[PDB]
DNA sequence: TAAAGAGCTCAGCACTATTACTGAGAGTATAAAGATACTGAAGCAGCC
DNA sequence: GGCTGCTTCAGTATTTATACTCTCAGTAATAGTGCTGAGCTCTTTA
């Protein structure tokens, strides 16, 4: 049921870090070996991504720094 | 990947560097082999490999043997991939005079040399000579000699003294001029002459001077003497790319260029008569020219079929060069196009889409997918499976789809909405569905329209779609904050047929107590809809902290009103319903949901209200017949009586008792009589038919016809189709504009006879093709438009300032038109606002207003506000947030980083496309006033005042501007200042009948000076009777004393010229032609009687104009600065005047074309822009004259009526922008304690942060004035050539920045697209960010 | 001859019989123009004519 | 048919005729008038016979290329860039 | 009319026009502009170069998506070169600085 | 009787010399053979 | 001696009919070309 970023936008007031942070992730997922936060019925990819963003959970900070303690 | 382009020439010598070899043989191919020639124009020899890794000699099979070159075939051995770019060269064997450095207009070289143009060309074609260093004789390095001058002179010179003509003499000149000396030289001239146009044509010339000698750039090179050659494979001997085929003409020049030069050599080889090695020479120069630039000399030569063929510039130009071709227009791979359908049953997010399209356009989708399952095990297998479609491939394709979006758009692409996006659902079917609300914005019919669809690839691309370009995202209409979702037509009518009452229906006026009950008593037939019933509901409102408390209460309604209510979602309150809801109804029930609710609410409010209309007028049967037309009964009254007189007034004139001009006005105003009253006649009797008992008598309501169902629905149809269809549609135009003077008679019920229908079918005519021109010019207008801004993006957020401009309503001096609330809703304000009541400020400092605040303002009367805008920002590289506001599509403050450019320019240019082609009776009550006021009393004791400023405004009870009105000079004030008006009455009023040269004290008049024949004539007044000596034209009177003119000098009973009241000079002014005091000599008048009495486009184009910063046509001189006003020299062709300040020299002394009515007289000191004349303003003036916001409101309020003429809806916000650019370059006037010149121009915020750093120090930098430029200016004066050569006129902007040298920092977007990276525009912008932020 | 099947295979004022109806048979013969040799262009179209 | 042809034909002339005035009998061929303009004429057909026979190739090589994307070829112009290469290799 | 892909024209590899032809939709400026007033950027750049002329970038993509992976190699155009050799092709020496 | 010499000449890939053969050149001497519309910008042209 | 009006131009929106004569020229196709092997030829005497 995701059809609209409006709640999207509430965590990121910016309305176009939304494409990017969504783009990272859908990168990750897709091809790279990234499982769902967030329990999938059958949606694609990027769907799963902004799931997981309009949730406040997934962001740059909270990404960046995953991406860190991997490092 | 790399950084800024750069433009330079090149010597010859880089011109070697380049090609891998030299062409010398003029052929080709062998016709047999069908191979290259030896050496020819398409020989591997130099361009390279045919096939890949081996030639002619088959001596190199694998990589080992690749790369060295043969012997036999001599070739290097590489892929054929490199043949498509090696650059080739010829050695010219004569020098070349360049074309396009000879006709820049004005040439480039000519100047260069200071020449006449026509010289140099006839040192070119030989038709003269010129003399090199004419040396120990009268002949000069620049003269030239006719042919026979040459010879003569020759003989008694045939010494050292050099005559010559052609190429070789130019390349000799430049090569043989020095610059530094040269600059000098100017420097010196430059700084002494006193004429200006000298002084402009000097410095034009030291300017590119010095801008030669600035870099390293050497002008001979102008001259040809080696010319490079395209690489082969872009010009091939045919396309062959399917269909017919192309020519690729180029070689053919080539060719026979090629062909001429060596003809040259080989006659020169033979020693030929050098009469015709001048002609072949000729022959070569005007071949190279023809390859250059075709048509730029006489004869063009023509290909072929009586056609002009393609030079290199032609591929360059024009809607077809590379730029609006295939830079930037250019056919797409993954697309598809088709007709249109409904298929009203989707819902708002997603798009039907046929089965077959949707198979192709994903393709390599269903290929991995297949192979990922192994149904496939390699391409060639899924390649079979998917031809015959084995039908498992549906659920793959079905799973590939499952949120996979899709991109849809029509074909002429108006502004942000034209183009959008879906989620498809899949049809076996062949055409396209579409929910039925969206069709607007496409501004689609369903009559055989096309639409195209592509599709995103990269996950990035889908997510792109689906925040941005979804309809779920676009609602709100870009141009105004309307929503953009209207219902449009059908639902309408449904709607409308629902929410309304039957006089007397079944069970009305019975009680219910739930919505539920009346779906069921409707449905069951038990009750009728549209009765009178009362019903208990309820309702809610968050009004509270965000808790929607529902409350309940008894209404009296209609059935369907609470059908329909059961379906208006949370917070809103019933009174929104109880009415009839015509269509701008459920509009602003729309705009308000979406305000106080959000988003999905509202998306899934208008949804379900689509679907009850569409429901609703099924279940209506909406039809319309032969009776659905009612009559006028007395329209055949009405007609035969208007007949009837008019038979009586052409008898009339036809017996000669009155003028045919005014016989056809009394025409024109009767048979406009008759029309309206058969309208009136007509409308009144449909509306109301309505009479039914109620149980008792009988009422009438609102009548039920169709068509009146319709028009007062206001879904379909204008008043006057009504008008037209019932009513006789009265007259029609003339293929001039002229009115034929019978009008049409008939209706449509009744059938038209055949004059009126031919008459009919010329008007249709006209507009038709005025459609067509319409959209062409529209075109054009849109496109300029867009290329203007074409770069302005929201770079930071708050430039740090108070400025801005105060707003208010406008009043067109009498009704207002944009109340207030309006201008400020969303306009961040830079200042509070305080309320009249003083000290009473009511909104915070800087604070976005939004519309509650719009309510708290309007509430109090508030009168006019200051706000942030564009023009005044204070920011380089764009504007700050704040000094834009909102989005106007999105109700917040607008993101960092948009295009506000590009929105503003498409809204703008969209609505051409439908665009076309005394006294004072004061009506309301409160309060007079004026403004820049000189009044005086009468005898009459009343107030008349004297001047052509004074203002009228009349102040309601509120506190509020309700009216002002600009009143002439000389106008008699029943009141005063200050007093009560009501309506019906005029306060002041005057006599535009003659011109109010008064003077404001009783004493003596004179005819001084005033001598009949030689300046004024005697008047025995054949009208009255009073020997008014009366004054004509000096100018036309007598030759020597139409100098000494008819002063009036103004005295008292002691003839003393009074000293002006207060004042110690007396008004001493003239009665020019025609100015008559007829009060006589000596005479001791009153005031109350003028001295002198002198009895006295806008469609489209009009804006075009307007933003090119056209001419106004006869401009009103203002005040360049103040003081009294002076005559003296006269008819040096023209009048003439000077103008002094208080304490300044006199410095404006300037001449008028004599018919020019002045303004002020002599004596008056004027403040600086007065307006000294009489007529339009004159835009750059209107800059200097009167700074910035003033042409800035100016241009706003013009095309925002212009606009207003024709209902439109546009923010002002736009128009602000466009002028923000349309000022860019400011001329500096004192190069202070910087650099640049004093008569010269730079970009203003260039040069504004350059003082930034220079007023850092005390030492204070360069004095400007900022400047004004037409679009069409500014669009060249960029930093950038290759977005202007994007523009108009490639050539000589592209030559221009050739021989300056520059270097294009990339900094702009219709740059970033070529190069093609991510534009700084959206997600492009934050990586532009980091990208600049890595260096 | 050259000429003569120039002109008719080849000029401006000749193409395909609009064949498709007993009608557009006939609109496409009882048609006038002022286009080709002799005429306007379509975009040297002039207002009045 | 075509300035720019008629351009380089003159051109081919008036180099024939340069080079070929080194020859002129006077005691036979008593005008001079006439040789030139034999000669011209000569030249004239030369070149123009080479140009004809040139475009010709283009032509012989442009129809042998009918194999450029998918389906539905014409048949209409083929034949006549056929029937001209034909007619001009008839010489 | 669909076209997945298809042929190119070849003194400019876009894809070729027409419906006889596989022809691709004409993608137009004015479509260019209602693309730059959304910051749709991904979407106008893939279009533009990836799905038209890119000719290693496209043969990239056509590979990655039709194996299972949707990621993009920008490059640069080709027919902007040939506009670079056609001004080239005059005296006009036009280079590309660091 | 039959495995096993040593040679008699026929498939099967070049090579040089060839032979139409197409191109380059050089001779040629009667003639006179056209229905935008607009805006703008420097150059030219007459003036106190 | 500097000084204003006309002005001229320049920038926008398939498919072309008649040498002649050697005369050479050097070329590219093309048959002459000779091998390799090998396969059958042939006899041998063990
Ligand atoms: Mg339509
Ligand atoms: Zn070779
Ligand atoms: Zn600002």
């Amino acid at each position: 049921a995701r059809v609209t970023v409006q709640d999207a936008v509430e965590k990121i007031g910016n309305r176009f870090d939304l494409v990017l942070v969504a783009a990272r992730r859908a990168r990750q997922m897709q091809v790279g070996g990234k499982d769902p936060l967030v329990p999938e019925e059958n949606d694609k990819t990027t769907v799963i991504a902004l799931r997981e963003i309009e949730e406040g959970l997934i962001n740059n900070q909270i990404l960046d720094v995953r991406e860190r303690q991997e490092q | 990947e790399f950084d800024a382009i750069k433009i330079a020439l090149a010597s010859p010598d880089m011109i070697r560097s380049w090609s891998f070899g030299e062409v010398k043989k003029p052929e080709t191919i062998n016709y047999r082999t069908f191979k290259p020639e030896r050496d020819g124009l398409f020989c591997a020899r130099i361009f390279g490999p045919v096939k890949d890794y081996e030639c002619l000699c088959g001596k190199y099979k694998r990589l080992k043997h690749r790369g060295v070159i043969c012997e036999k075939c001599g070739v290097e051995v590489t892929q054929t991939k490199v043949r498509r770019e090696r650059m080739g060269h010829i050695e010219l064997a004569s020098p070349t005079a360049h074309i396009w450095f000879l006709k820049s207009l004005p040439s480039r070289i000519g100047l260069l040399l200071d020449m006449p143009l026509r010289d140099i060309e006839r040192v070119l074609y030989f038709e003269s000579y010129v003399v090199i260093e004419g040396g120990m004789t009268n002949l000069e390095r620049q003269q030239i000699l006719t042919e026979e001058q040459y010879l003569d002179a020759l003989e008694e010179f045939g010494d050292e003294f050099d005559a010559k003509m052609g190429a070789e003499a130019i390349q000799a000149l430049l090569k043989s001029m020095d610059l530094e000396q040269e600059c000098e030289q100017l420097r010196e001239e430059l700084n002494e002459t006193n004429s200006e146009t000298k002084r402009k044509k000097l410095t034009k010339r030291i300017k590119l001077l010095e801008a030669f000698v600035q870099s390293g750039n050497k002008p001979e090179w102008m001259i040809l003497t080696v010319l490079p050659v395209l690489p082969p494979d872009l010009r091939p001997l045919v396309p062959l790319d399917g269909g017919r085929f192309a020519t690729s003409d180029l070689n053919d020049l080539y060719r026979r260029v090629i062909n001429r030069n060596n003809r040259l050599k080989r006659l020169l080889d033979l020693a030929a008569p050098d009469i015709i090695v001048r002609n072949e020479k000729r022959m070569l120069q005007e071949a190279v020219d023809a390859l250059l630039d075709n048509g730029r000399r006489g004869r063009a030569i023509t290909g072929s079929n009586k056609r002009p063929l393609k030079s290199l510039a032609d591929m360059i130009k024009g809607k077809q060069g590379r730029f609006r071709q295939n830079l930037l227009g250019k056919r797409v791979d993954y697309s598809g196009r088709s007709v249109i359908t409904v298929g009203p049953y989707l819902r708002l997010h997603q798009c039907g889409l046929p089965k077959k399209m949707a198979l192709e356009l994903f393709k390599p989708f269903i290929y991995g997918k297949l192979e990922l399952r192994g149904l496939a095990t390699t391409i060639k297998a899924a390649k079979k499976m998917v031809e015959r479609e084995e039908a498992v491939v549906w659920d793959i394709l079905d799973e590939v789809i499952r949120e996979h979006p899709v991109l849809l758009n029509r074909a002429p692409t108006l502004h942000r909405l034209g183009i959008q996006a879906f989620e498809p659902v899949l049809i076996e079917g062949k055409a396209i569905q579409l929910h039925p609300l969206v069709c607007a914005a496409y501004n689609a019919d369903f009559d055989g329209d096309q639409m195209a669809v592509h599709v995103p690839l990269t996950l990035e691309a889908q997510l792109e779609a689906r925040a941005l370009m979804m309809s779920t995202n676009n609602i709100l209409s870009p141009a105004n904050g309307e929503p953009i979702i209207v219902p449009s037509q059908d639902v309408v009518l449904g709607l409308y047929y629902m929410t309304r009452d039957c006089v007397n229906a079944k069970g009305e006026g019975m009680v219910l107590t739930g919505p539920k009950e009346a779906e069921r008593l409707y449905r069951s037939g038990l009750a009728s809809l549209h009765a009178r019933v009362k019903v208990r509901i309820t309702e809610y409102e968050k009004d509270a902290n965000g808790e929607l408390v529902a409350k309940t209460s008894l209404k009296d309604t209609t059935v369907g009103r609470a059908i329909l209510w059961m379906i208006v979602p949370k917070g809103l309150p019933y009174s929104i319903v109880n009415q009839a809801l015509g269509k701008k109804a459920i509009s602003k029930m729309l705009n308000t949901c979406y305000r106080i609710l959000g988003l999905k609410p509202t998306v899934i409010f208008a949804d379900q209200i689509m679907y009850t209309g569409f429901a609703y007028a099924a279940r209506s049967g909406a039809s319309v017949g032969i009776d659905d037309m009612v009559i006028p009964e007395k329209k055949h009254e009405i007609i035969s009586e208007a007949e009837a007189e008019v038979a009586e007034i052409q008898e009339q004139f036809q017996s000669g008792l009155v003028t045919a001009g005014e016989r056809y006005n009394k025409v024109i105003d009767i048979w406009a009589a008759a029309n309206d009253r058969v309208s009136k006649a007509m409308m009144d009797n449909l509306q109301t038919e309505t009479v039914i008992n109620r149980d008792g008598q009988e009422e009438k309501q609102v009548s039920f016809n169709s068509i009146y169902m319709m028009a007062d629905s206001g879904a379909r149809g204008s008043a006057a189709q009504i008008r037209q269809l019932a009513g006789m549609r009265g007259l029609m135009a003339k293929p001039d504009g002229s009115i034929i003077e019978t009008p049409i008679t008939a209706n449509f019920r009744e059938g038209l006879n055949v004059l009126q229908y031919f008459i009919s079918t010329h008007g249709a005519r006209k507009g038709l093709a005025d459609t067509a021109l319409k959209t062409a010019n529209s075109g054009y207008l849109t496109r300029r438009l867009v290329d203007v801004a074409q770069d302005l993006v929201v770079t930071e957020d708050d430039c740090g300032t108070h400025e801005g401009i105060m707003m208010t309503p406008v009043i067109e001096g009498g009704d207002v038109k944009e109340p207030l609330r309006d201008r400020v809703l969303g306009r961040v304000t830079a200042e509070d606002v305080l309320k009249p009541g003083t000290a009473d400020i009511l909104v915070p400092r800087n604070t976005l207003l939004h519309e509650q605040w719009c309510d708290l303002l309007e509430e109090n009367s508030v009168d006019a506000v200051k706000v942030r805008s564009v023009v005044s920002c204070d920011t380089d590289f764009g504007v700050c947030a704040h000094c834009y506001g909102r989005d106007l599509a999105r109700g917040h403050i607008i993101n960092k980083g948009e295009a506000i450019g590009v929105i503003a320019a498409q809204s703008i240019g969209e609505p051409g496309t439908q665009l076309t082609m005394s006294s004072i009776q004061v009506k309301n009550k409160g309060s007079i006033k004026l403004s820049n006021v000189k009044s005086v009393v009468n005898s009459s004791g009343k107030l008349v005042i004297t001047s052509r400023n004074t203002e009228l405004k009349l102040i309601d009870e509120f506190g509020r501007t309700k009216e002002s009105y600009k009143v002439p000079y000389g106008a008699v004030l029943a009141k005063g200042d200050g007093e009560q008006v009501a309506g019906g009455e005029t306060v002041a009023n005057w006599d535009p009948h003659t011109m109010p040269v008064i003077t404001e004290v009783s004493g003596f008049v004179r005819f001084t000076d005033m001598i009949d024949g030689q300046t004024i004539t005697r008047q025995t007044d054949e009208l009255t009777g009073l020997s008014s000596l009366v004054v004509l034209d000096s100018a036309e009177r007598t030759a020597g004393g139409k100098d000494l003119r008819p002063a009036l000098k103004i005295v008292d009973a002691q003839g003393n010229d009074v000293l002006i009241p207060g004042t110690d000079m007396p008004a001493q002014y003239f009665l020019p032609g025609k100015a008559i005091v007829q009060l006589e000599d000596g005479v001791q008048i009153s005031s109350g009687d003028t001295l002198a009495r002198i009895p006295q486009t806008g469609g489209l184009p009009r804006v075009a104009d307007l933003f090119e910063a056209r001419r106004p046509k006869e401009p009103a001189i203002l005040a360049e600065i103040s003081g009294i006003v002076s005559f003296g020299k006269e008819t040096k062709g023209k009048r003439r005047l000077v103008i002094t300040p208080v304490d300044g020299s006199d410095p404006y002394e300037e001449m008028i074309p004599k018919w020019r009515q002045l303004n002020v007289f002599e004596g008056e000191r004027v403040e600086r822009g007065d307006v000294i004349s009489d007529g339009p303003e004159a835009p750059h003036d209107i800059l200097r004259l009167r700074g910035v916001h003033a042409v800035t409101r100016y241009i706003v309020n013009e095309v925002q009526d212009v606009y207003r003429l024709q209902g439109v809806k546009i923010n002002d916000k736009h128009i602000e922008v466009i002028v923000r650019q349309m000022l860019r370059k400011a001329t500096i006037v004192n190069a202070g304690s910087s650099d640049f010149l004093e008569g010269e121009q730079v970009e203003y915020s260039r040069v504004k942060i350059a003082n930034r750093e220079l007023e850092a120090n005390g030492k204070v930098g360069a004095t400007y004035s900022r400047d004004l430029l037409g679009i069409t200016k500014a669009s060249l004066a960029t930093e950038s050539f290759i977005s202007a050569a994007s523009f108009q006129e490639t050539t000589r902007v592209l030559t221009e920045a050739a021989v300056a040298g520059k270097r294009d920092e990339l900094r702009g977007l219709k740059e970033n697209v070529i190069v093609g990276r991510l534009i700084p525009a959206g997600t492009g912008y934050a990586y532009h960010q980091d990208r600049m932020r890595r260096r | 001859s050259a000429a003569v099947k120039e002109f008719f295979g080849s000029s401006q004022l000749s193409q395909f019989m609009d064949q498709n109806n007993p009608l557009s048979e006939i609109t496409h013969k009882r048609r006038i123009s002022a286009l080709g040799p002799g005429g306007l262009t379509r975009e040297r179209a002039g207002f009045e004519v | 048919y075509t300035q720019s042809w008629k351009q380089e034909m003159i051109a081919d002339g008036i180099e024939a005729s340069i080079k070929g005035l080194h020859n002129f009998d006077e005691t036979k061929y008593k005008n001079p008038h006439a040789y030139i303009t034999q000669a011209c004429f000569n030249a004239f057909v030369q070149r123009i016979k080479k140009e004809r026979k040139e475009v010709a190739k283009k032509y012989s090589y442009f129809v042998h290329n009918v194999y450029d994307s998918r389906d539905d070829d014409m048949v209409a112009l083929v034949d006549e860039t056929f029937i001209q290469d034909i007619y001009d290799k008839m010489t | 009319h669909a076209r997945s892909t298809g042929s190119y024209s070849l003194v400019t590899q876009q894809p070729l026009g027409g419906k006889a032809q596989f022809g691709g939709q004409r993608f137009g400026e004015m479509e260019v502009w209602a693309l730059e007033a959304y910051g749709a950027a991904y979407t106008l750049q893939e279009m533009l170069t990836v799905k038209s002329d890119d000719v290693n970038g496209r043969t990239k993509m056509y590979k990655n998506i039709v194996d299972g992976n949707h990621q993009m190699e920008p490059g640069m155009p080709e027919s902007f070169n040939v506009l670079l050799k056609e001004i080239r092709s005059l005296g006009i020496n036009i280079e590309l600085e660091d």
